[PDB]
Order: structure tokens, then sequence, then C-alpha cells
């Protein structure tokens, strides 16, 4: 996260940390007790398929304190449109073995009704996204939760005010802009699957997830999610299956 | 304008260079004080009013709903928690 | 689909109105607006007016600069999106009300506590006159004399 501040630990409850042979993978959010929403493309590399954890409660990446929780990953499904190296369908839904203790440093964010999505959350104009990932385009990465605040864009708006090219994916209709163009705020390396959390009227919900668009902090450009709108049906269908045999697992999309 | 009374629903006119001005009642809005403020409680409209979903019928209200977790209250909008960690709430800043 | 074009602000005394083009043969238009970082609100839902009526809105804060956007959907399918999932919209100029508006003691659609306010309630010592009589408000860049009586 470039521009943001320290997330108060225990205002970040949704946070999710994935870890694979013990070094730190993506983000994550926690949707309910023993599913997660996370970014496709953090298992284009993985062959060490059981040795990934996820990690709920954490904050402090240093010192261990009463509060995190961690559970192997079961299953990580991704869109059967998701291509191995591309920002389009980075979305993945991880179903944890067991699942967790909601306490007070751990709550899942609520995947909200598409319609209300579309038609509400869209026009908030701020959400927050959190992680431990860089803190500049190529600096250390965190320790304790970064958060940080950006206003969203229509694509109309973004492809409006970006620079030109470089080898950058269009922002499809499964993707949506946030961010600032002066090279100042940003999500980053580091802070992919992570969440984009909107609050609406006293809860937050999760509008997007922090896929990997703009090296990190650029200038001209803005931060690429993926819009989880496109996706509510799918999630909750999958949510609602039967466990199927295979840890990663390419569901039919839409 | 004004002498041609265009303001509507009790608006005032305020004569201009033709133009004019109309002033209008705390519930109408427009440039005719025309437009009436409670005939849009539709869910592309400010949610319809409601905490968290709303849904719009034909030819009637549009009901207000609420997340797994919580429940509508008696005013029909409001939705309040009915378990202990319920989605997107933060315990510690409650 | 025609995108909404020469989006004009019509503004007096604060009664301010949004006005555009074209005239719409088979679409209607949904008007936002917000504030540099406020979240945007919708007026004139699925129109066929080619102006829209925001002084409610302005007048909360005239000192805050809005920004409006005008959408356009076929009419029926008013749900309508394009390649990138959102509705085909344009923007407008920004508008500081205290700055842009028109003036002509006066009433303005300004109000506070259900009552309006008046031109000099709204620019205090930043509102001078002349003698035909003007109103002027020398510390503005545009629109800063009004017209005579
Ligand atoms: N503003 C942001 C936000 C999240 C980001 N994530 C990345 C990112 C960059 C790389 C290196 C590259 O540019 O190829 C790798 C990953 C990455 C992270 C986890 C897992 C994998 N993987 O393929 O197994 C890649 C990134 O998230 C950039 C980036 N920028």
């Amino acid at each position: 996260i470039v521009g943001g501040k320290v997330c108060p630990k225990g205002e970040c409850p949704w946070q999710v940390l994935l870890l694979v042979n013990g070094a730190q993978l993506c983000g994550g959010t926690l949707i309910n007790t023993i599913w997660v929403v996370s970014a496709a493309h953090c298992f284009d590399k993985i062959k060490n398929w059981r040795n990934l954890i996820a990690v709920l409660g954490e904050h402090d990446l240093s010192e261990h304190d009463g509060d995190e929780q961690s559970r192997r990953v079961a299953q990580v499904i991704i869109p059967s449109t998701y291509v191995p190296g591309t920002t389009n369908h980075d979305i993945a839904l991880l179903r944890l073995h067991q699942p967790v203790v909601l306490t007070d440093h751990v709550v899942p964010l609520c995947l909200p009704e598409r319609t209300f999505s579309e038609r509400t959350l869209a026009f908030v104009r701020f959400s927050l996204v959190s992680g431990w990932g860089q803190l500049l385009d190529r600096g250390a990465t965190a320790l304790e939760l970064m958060v940080l605040n950006v206003p969203r864009l229509m694509t109309q708006d973004c492809l409006q005010q970006s620079r030109k090219v470089g080898d950058s994916p269009n922002i499809t209709e499964y993707m949506f802009c946030a961010g600032y163009s002066d090279g100042s705020k940003d999500s980053c390396k580091g802070d992919s699957g992570g969440p984009h959390a909107t609050h609406y009227r006293g809860t937050w919900y999760l509008t997007g997830i922090v896929s990997w668009g703009q090296g990190c902090a650029t200038v001209g450009h803005f931060g690429v999610y993926t819009r989880v709108s496109q996706y509510i049906e799918w999630l909750q269908k999958l949510m609602r299956s039967e466990p199927r045999p295979g840890v990663l697992l390419r569901a039919p999309f839409p | 304008q004004c002498a041609s009374s265009p303001c509507q629903n009790g608006g005032s006119c305020k004569d201009q260079l033709q133009s004019y001005i109309c002033f209008c009642l705390p519930a109408f809005e427009g440039r005719n004080c025309e437009t009436h403020k409670d005939d849009q409680l539709i869910c592309v409209n400010e949610n319809g009013g409601c905490e968290q979903y709303c849904s719009d019928h034909t030819g009637t209200k549009r009901s207000c709903r609420c997340h797994e977790g919580y429940s509508l209250l008696a005013d029909g909008v409001s939705c309040t928690p009915t378990v202990e960690y319920p989605c997107g709430k933060i315990p510690i800043l409650e | 689909t025609v995108a909404a074009y020469n989006l004009t602000w019509k503004s007096t005394n604060f009664k301010t109105i949004l006005e555009w083009e074209p005239k719409p043969v088979n679409q209607v238009y949904t008007v936002q607006i917000s504030t540099k970082s406020g979240d945007w609100k919708s007026k004139c839902f699925y129109t066929t007016d080619t102006e829209c009526d925001l002084t409610d809105e302005i007048v909360k804060d005239v000192k805050q600069t809005y920004l409006a956007r005008v959408f356009s959907y076929p009419a029926g399918n008013v749900e309508s999106t394009g390649s990138a999932g959102e509705p085909l919209y344009e923007n407008s100029p920004e508008f500081t009300p205290y700055l842009e508006t028109n003036l002509g003691d006066e009433r303005t659609l300004v109000r506070r506590n259900n009552t309006f306010l008046s031109l000099r309630d709204v620019f205090g010592k930043d509102l001078i006159y002349t003698l035909s009589v003007q109103a002027v408000i020398p510390s503005r860049t545009v629109n800063r004399k009004s017209t005579d009586s």
C-alpha cells in the first residue's frame, strides 16, 4: 500500500494473509468462517498446493499476539475464464479446511447483493484497500497492516485520464479503477487479493479485490480492481455446492 | 414569464431579463416548482431509503431487505443484526 | 444511445439548472451530481428533459465545487450498459455557486433551517452595489456584476 496509514489493529477484521511454505503469497478477504476471496493470479505459480495457509486476526507480522488464527486452504476455485498471467477474471474463492472463530479481530465482510453493488455501492466515492505489501513501487513490504482510502472512477473517466500505454490489459467490464494518478497513493505488489471495501450506511461490503494493474503507484495511472458485482452469483453458487475433488478448481463462469 | 405564472405547486415567480426564478416550497423542485420530491421513492434514488437492500415492485411500494445476519426493523428500512459478529461491523468501533 | 453534450449550468440567485443536448429520440437521461470528494446523488431519473434542477443540492454548500454527469439509456432497457458494463455518460463543467452563480436585499434559493437567505446573508461584505444600481462582487473572477434596474 503506498500512501496509506497503519490500520488500527482490529479495524480491518476481514483481512486475510495467505502463506505458502511460510512465505507471504497474497492477501484475501473473509466472507464467512470457511470462505475467503482472493486474486486468482496468486495461484499461478503454486506447485505446493497443501503448503498453503491463511491467517486471520493478523496485524503485526513480526510478533505473535493472542489473535492470529491459521487454517490450511482446502480448495482454491478460479473462474474458468481467467488466463494464467492476466488481470481479467482475477478472483479466487478459497475453501478453508476448518472454519475460524469470529472474534472482535475476525469478522467477515458482507458480499453485497449485485444490484446494491451496481446501483448503490458503486457511487459511494471512497473505499479502503489494505495489505502488508510494498510501501513504495519497489520498497519494503510492511509488517503492520496498512490501509488506503481511494476514490473510484468509471471506466470512461479512467480511460480518459490514464496515460496511453505500457503492456496494459484493458479495463474490461470485470474491472474498475480507483486511486490517484499523481503517483502518490495506490495498492502495490504484496497487496494482491486483498479487499476494496465500501462502507454503506454502517456496514462494509466487498466492492473489489486488489488485482495487479499498474506496477504500483505510477504516474498517469490508477489501480485496477476486480469488480466483484460481476461474480456474486458465481461465488454464492460455489459456496453451496458439494466439495468437489480438487485443490485448484476452475469453475465455469458465468 | 412570471406574468404568465410558470411556477407551479405553490411556488412564487421572480422575474429576470425575460427569465424568472421560481421559489418552490420544500417538497417540490424544478424550474417551475413542478417536480414533487416524494414521487421518486425508487431503489435507484438513494437506495429507496433502505439501509441495506431495496426492491421496486410493479404499481406497489418498494421493499427494503437485510443481509444474512440482520432483520429489517419496524420502520421497514433499517436492519439490525441478529448475530454476534454480523458481517461488515467492526466490533471494536461498536 | 448518444451521450449528452453541451452540458451548461444556468444559475441566477442560486436557482441552478443544468441543460444539455441532444433532445432524446428513444433514450432517457438521468443526472448525478457530487462534490470533489462526495458520493454521487441522482436526480431527474430517466427523463426526456434536457434540463435538470440541482438547486436543492448545490444550495447545501454553495462554496463547494460540484461536478455532474448525465447518463443516456435507451428507453425500455434502461439498465443499458456498454462494453465496460456501465451506462453511457458525459460530465459537466464544475460549478462553484458562490463564484459562478449570476446575481440580479434579495432572496436567494439558498435555504437555512426552512427559510431562504438573502443576497447579503449569502455574500456578506463581498456584495457591493453601484448607482443606476448594479450588484457587484469584486472578489470574483467571473459574473462579478449583475444587471441594472
Ligand atoms: N498496485 C498493485 C497491486 C497489487 C500488485 N501485485 C503485483 C504483483 C506483481 C508481481 C510481479 C510481476 O509484475 O509479474 C507478482 C505478483 C504476484 C503475487 C502473488 C503471486 C503471484 N504468482 O503469479 O504466484 C504473483 C503480484 O501480485 C503488482 C501489484 N500492483
